[PDB]
């Protein structure tokens, strides 16, 4: 029975021991280290109510969506400050929110169970319903396809037209709390309470890799901009780099100073640094290849929920639970 | 053009306006959870109060809004309700015999503690409510199962003279409550800015909603003196 | 049950020397260094936020 | 000697105040986690404190040292409504204060409704409103002057610029500047002492197994030690009666004075100001 299951783990860790060489920190150490980085709030946006718990940049370098526990769902216009829309939403609580590339649709769903979508040209067009536990995020794939993760330990992919789980990615221990996708739609992952955080296929539906290697209780992962890599920020005062291509570890983000966990982690555009949201009122930055601490970005009132990076790479976008988005450029 | 932008102005005000109307009509809201075993009886608790499960009351021109989550052993939604005025916790004070293959108590007591020493709620009190006395009085008088053969705690225990007793006409009965108020007791005094606030109710009784009323004003009494340093 | 077929498949599959992965992160972030605003200085006229 | 001694003590005050009340303006101003309901009669409080002190201390203390008024008649004026204004405004301020901590803690579901930021600010401008009122319309128009041969000989003089009131105005003042609040203001703290010990005597009940008294007590001294003698030195010497010789009347002033350096660090005594003071500086 379980004979077999602690042999193939027994392989898959002599297969990471035997193909780890050289670590990144080896290579990386004859690297220019980035230097000190000053980061001010260019423009804060203070429309909200109560704690905000997610963001998400629209395709273009612009448009805002935040979600706050007050139940209100507002889409902001970076540049300006000006509210474009306000949509309400049937459930007081939404723990996430998602902005589609084509941009006529917004998606936010919470402890609802149900993933409801708004159409932007603001009513709900069509609510996506089926799981057993809380969203935790939404992302979408295209004008038509949508990826929730829920709180009964499984990721769906969704139609919009047919309102039916294409295809359920089943095979988790813990509640699955954050996934992000890859640069195509092809791939994407999630981490969940239990440290495991595992690579998916759309189009199959199974779990090709699984990496874990964590304390507990991942709560953020951001893909790496080339697609190959992908970051998981976790409970445990560190944040690490994982590789699809080496299958294990690269580099682990820790310092002594920081006791509390992580809540949302984003790649820069050349993914030289991660932005990392703390439980500690100030968001952390690090140099992704040399591992070092760049700059601490200013803190808000509580505890901050979400990052954002732009498209364009212009600015990057926290939203605290002091119901405050502080644009930082 | 600035068309536009005159438009794009005109909007914001307009949804400024009904935020700060929505606004007005949220900061006089107060939320509420109901935290409890399914034996527990949170669903009598429910009716009591009516007469994700929302549940809206208004007792004198106040309106309260109350949320049930709904097995979630690893409950990472807690962190959640944070600006909620009081947690709602009920449980089984009936239910010290029944065995989960621990009895179910010393779980209602575990879920107890891991509520109150929360990092993220540390300022959110709770309220305590013991349904089942009826059946409590029932098991402690019949003998069936002795009180102090779950709890050993109950060989040094005395009943407090301090506290005055229903007219409940039996000492064993007082003291089995007593005794097991003072477990939740102790265990929330283990830890001054949330306060725990026991009730020994019953399914008949309907004045729940005048406690629970009485118990949030109360509450916020303190979270004020706290706040301006008196107390 | 269905995990001993799942760790199975998992571990059938090709890996590369961590050394090369490494070595093309770090290609691929000394090429792309330059498009990023946040890393190399932003102009003040660029900025569309001031 | 004295004199040269005497400086030194008023220049410490008028420094005190301004860099108290600059700390607090500052402190609530730049951060807006401290905007609050109550932190906008704090910082008016702050503000009259704080113009008071840059403006009648300094000229108060030259006066006194030089015993001789260099400026004119018409700034002498101006500078005795600005004290009177500054004064009335800070004794009702710290009334509006005392006002909102009762209707919140014994009021606490309403109090949410009753008071709002429009709320707060429309109080405020009542204020001081009604402050100003009092303080210039009975002045400007020459209506505080008095009938006596001294006063009229004082008020021509262009020198010496010292205070000479009638017994109407000067009741009328200390009625609406200080009285009326320590009315108000005792009121709503035995009623607040009245809940605190009604709440304290419950938790002791309930859990079974002083503060608000100190706190009380160090605001009520703080408050009535520093103005009530000086307001009732005002009634007495106004009123048929020459005992009152012009130095215990301005050290009483100047008591009062020193009651606003006073006010901030009892009145921002709170952990999230400490953050931000150790923040800002
Ligand atoms: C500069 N001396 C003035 C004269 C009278 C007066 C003061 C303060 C408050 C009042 O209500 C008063 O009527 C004193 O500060």
């Amino acid at each position: 029975l379980r004979q077999e299951a602690e042999q193939l783990k027994n392989q898959i860790r002599d297969a990471r021991k035997a193909c780890a060489d050289a670590t990144l920190s080896q290579i990386t150490n004859n690297i220019d280290p980035v230097g000190r980085i000053q980061m001010r709030t260019r423009r804060t946006l203070r429309g909200h109510l109560a704690k905000i718990y997610a963001m998400h940049w629209g395709t273009d370098s612009r448009l805002l969506v935040s979600a706050s526990q007050d139940g209100k769902l507002i889409i902001w216009d970076s540049y300006t400050t000006n509210k474009v829309h306000a949509i309400p939403l049937r459930s007081s609580w939404v723990m996430t929110c998602a902005y589609a590339p084509s941009g006529n649709y917004v998606a936010c769903g919470g402890l609802d169970n149900i993933c409801s979508i708004y159409n932007l040209k603001v009513r709900v067009s069509r609510e996506l319903a089926g799981h057993t536990g809380y969203l935790s995020c939404c992302r979408f794939l295209d004008d038509n396809q949508i990826v929730t993760s829920s709180g009964d330990t499984t990721c769906a992919l969704w139609d919009i037209e047919t309102g039916q789980q294409t295809t359920t990615f089943t095979g988790h221990t813990g509640d699955v709390m954050s996934l992000s996708l890859a640069p195509d739609t092809r791939l994407f992952v999630s981490g969940a309470c239990d440290a495991s955080a595992k690579l998916w296929d759309v189009r199959e539906g199974m779990c090709r890799q699984t990496f874990t290697g964590h304390e507990s209780d991942i709560n953020a992962i951001c893909f790496f901009p080339n697609g190959n890599a992908f970051a998981t920020g976790s409970d445990d005062a560190t944040c690490r780099l994982f590789d699809l291509r080496a299958d294990q570890e690269l580099m682990t983000y820790s310092h002594d100073n920081i006791i509390c966990g992580i809540t949302s982690v984003s790649f820069s555009k050349s993914g030289r640094l991660l932005l990392a949201g703390y439980d500690d009122f100030n968001c952390n930055v690090w140099d992704a290849l040399k591992a070092d601490r760049a700059g601490v970005l200013a803190g808000h009132d509580n505890r901050v929920s979400c990052l954002g990076v732009t498209d364009d790479g212009m600015a990057v976008a926290t939203g605290s639970w002091d119901s405050f988005l502080k644009i930082w450029n | 053009q600035r068309n536009e932008e005159k438009a794009q102005r005109e909007a914001n005000k307009k949804i400024e306006k009904q935020l700060q109307k929505d606004k007005q009509v949220y900061r006089a809201t107060h939320r509420l959870l109901l935290l409890g075993a399914g034996e527990s009886g949170k669903s009598t608790i429910v009716k009591q109060m009516r007469i994700i499960f929302e549940t809206k009351f208004q007792v004198d021109k106040v309106n309260f809004h109350m949320f049930d989550v709904g097995r979630d052993e690893r409950r990472k939604w807690i962190q959640c309700f944070n600006d909620v005025t009081a947690i709602i916790f009920v449980v089984a004070s009936s239910s010290y015999n029944m065995v989960i293959r621990t009895n179910r108590l010393q779980e209602a007591l575990n879920l107890f503690k891991s509520i109150w020493n929360n990092r993220w709620l540390r300022t959110i009190s709770v309220i305590l409510f013991l349904n089942k006395q009826d059946l409590l009085a029932e098991k402690v008088l019949a003998g069936k199962s002795k009180i102090e053969d779950y709890f050993p705690e109950f060989a040094r225990y005395t009943t407090p003279e301090d506290a005055t007793p229903e007219p409940g006409e039996d000492p064993r009965v007082t003291r089995a409550k007593y005794f097991i108020r003072d477990e939740f007791l102790r265990i929330s005094t283990a830890s001054g800015r949330h306060y725990c606030y026991p009730h020994f109710t019953c399914a008949v009784d309907t004045e729940n909603i005048r406690r629970v009323f009485n118990d949030c004003r109360d509450i916020i009494q303190r979270m004020h003196l706290r706040q301006y340093e008196l107390l | 049950r269905k995990l001993v077929e799942q760790l199975k498949m998992e571990a059938n599959i090709d890996r590369i020397k961590v050394s090369k992965a490494a070595a093309d992160l770090m290609a691929y972030c000394e090429a792309h260094a330059k498009e990023d605003p946040l890393l190399t200085p932003v102009p003040a006229s660029e900025n569309p936020f001031r | 000697v004295w004199v040269v001694g005497m400086g030194i003590v008023m220049s410490l005050i008028v420094l005190a105040i301004v860099f108290g009340n600059v700390l607090v303006i500052t402190a609530i101003a730049k951060f807006e986690r401290l905007q609050t309901v109550t932190n906008y009669f704090i910082t008016s409080l702050a503000c009259a404190d704080l113009v008071m002190g840059l403006a009648v201390v300094p000229f108060g203390a030259a006066h006194i040292l030089t015993k001789t008024w260099t400026f004119g008649n018409f700034w002498c004026e101006f500078w005795t409504s600005i004290d009177v204004l500054c004064v009335t405004a800070s004794i009702e301020t710290l009334c509006v204060i005392a006002v909102d901590r009762y209707f919140a803690i014994t009021s606490p579901f309403k109090y949410q409704s009753l008071l709002t930021k429009n709320k707060a600010r429309v109080i405020i401008l009542m204020v001081w409103i009604v402050s100003g009122l009092t303080s210039f319309l009975p002045i400007q128009m020459h209506w505080y002057r008095a009938t006596h041969q001294e006063a009229i000989n004082c008020y021509a003089e262009e020198t010496c610029c010292d205070f000479f009131t009638n017994q109407a105005y000067a009741i009328a003042s200390s009625i609406v500047s200080f009285y009326v609040p320590l009315v108000i203001m005792v009121f709503v703290y035995s009623r607040v002492f009245q809940e605190a010990k009604r709440q304290l005597q419950k938790i002791d009940k309930s859990e079974g197994r002083h503060k608000a008294l100190k706190t009380l007590g160090i605001i009520m001294g703080t408050f009535t030690l520093c103005w009530l003698p000086f307001f009732i030195v005002n009634i007495v010497h106004v009123i048929q009666d020459n005992l009152i010789r012009k130095e215990v009347y301005i050290l009483l002033n100047w008591i009062g004075y020193v009651n606003s350096g006073f006010n901030p660090l009892i009145y921002c005594r709170s952990p999230d100001f400490r953050i931000a003071f150790q923040e800002l500086l």
